[PDB]
């Protein structure tokens, strides 16, 4: 009896940054290469109503 | 578990027994120089640590 409905979308407003290491760094600008969420990207929305 | 300085160097550490954070500073290093009056005059000299 559940109803099902096509996927919705929203936007990656600059979230998904996470600490890359267990090392303390402070007052510094530093760069890394890894898997990360691209900003401003179309991302899927779901609901249960 | 560690810290690092902007010189890419391990500045600080957590103790495994006390989980207390400790800061390191290298053993004292000194610049040395010597002053002379000229060997054809006298041999008393003064030393300067920079």
């Amino acid at each position: 009896t559940r109803t099902q409905l096509p996927p919705a979308y929203t936007n990656s407003f600059t979230r998904g940054v996470y600490y890359p290491d267990k090392v303390f760094r402070s007052s510094v600008l530093h760069s890394t290469q890894d898997l990360f969420l691209p900003f401003f990207s179309n991302v899927t929305w779901f609901h249960a109503i | 578990q560690f810290g690092r300085d902007i010189a890419d160097t391990t500045d600080a550490v957590r103790d495994p027994q006390t989980l207390e954070i400790l800061d390191i500073t290298p053993c004292s290093f000194g610049g040395v120089s010597v002053i002379t009056p000229g060997t054809n005059t006298s041999n008393q000299v003064a030393v300067l640590y920079q």
